[PDB]
């Protein structure tokens, strides 16, 4: 399981290091798939 | 469309470029036409109720950064037609339908 604290499906450790969206699901950013089009955001995990 | 005695506008989903995450299905301009207005397939030309709508046989009309997209992707294609452009997500078609026609 990964934490959520504030309850707004993404994981806790995504929102501080970096995530972005596939297929509707919040995925870890791995920088590969910078060409593809998917840009890569940040927010507050609280 | 004008056919010329009353007029029919119709919005047609086009997919945003720059975006991995949008699916919307692409379409041609030809399909586009055929599927907003319904019209019939004759043989290889489009037909409204009873007027020929195909590429040829009226004008077309769009704004300025249409024609500029039509133009810049007729370069980088073969059979040059209009209505093989694939409806990028902002055009201006104007079919205009001509008083007579031969
Ligand atoms: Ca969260």
């Amino acid at each position: 399981e990964d934490l959520d604290t504030d309850n707004d499906n993404i994981p806790d450790a995504y929102e501080k290091n970096g995530y972005t969206i596939k297929d509707s699901i919040a995925v870890k950013w791995n920088d590969s798939f910078a060409e593809q089009g998917y840009k890569k955001y940040v927010s507050s995990y609280l | 469309l004008d056919t010329g005695s009353q007029t029919f506008e119709r919005r047609v989903a086009a997919k945003e470029q720059g975006n991995p995450e949008d699916k919307t299905p692409e379409i041609t301009i030809g399909e586009a036409i055929k599927k907003a207005f319904s019209a019939t397939k004759n043989g290889e030309l489009l037909y409204f109720n009873g007027i020929p709508i195909d590429e040829s046989c009226v004008e077309l009309i769009f704004d300025d950064n249409t024609s500029e997209i039509i133009k810049e992707q007729l370069k980088y294609l073969d059979d040059k037609k209009i209505y093989n452009v694939k409806l990028e997500r902002g055009m201006n078609i104007l079919i205009k339908v001509p008083s007579y026609f031969t």
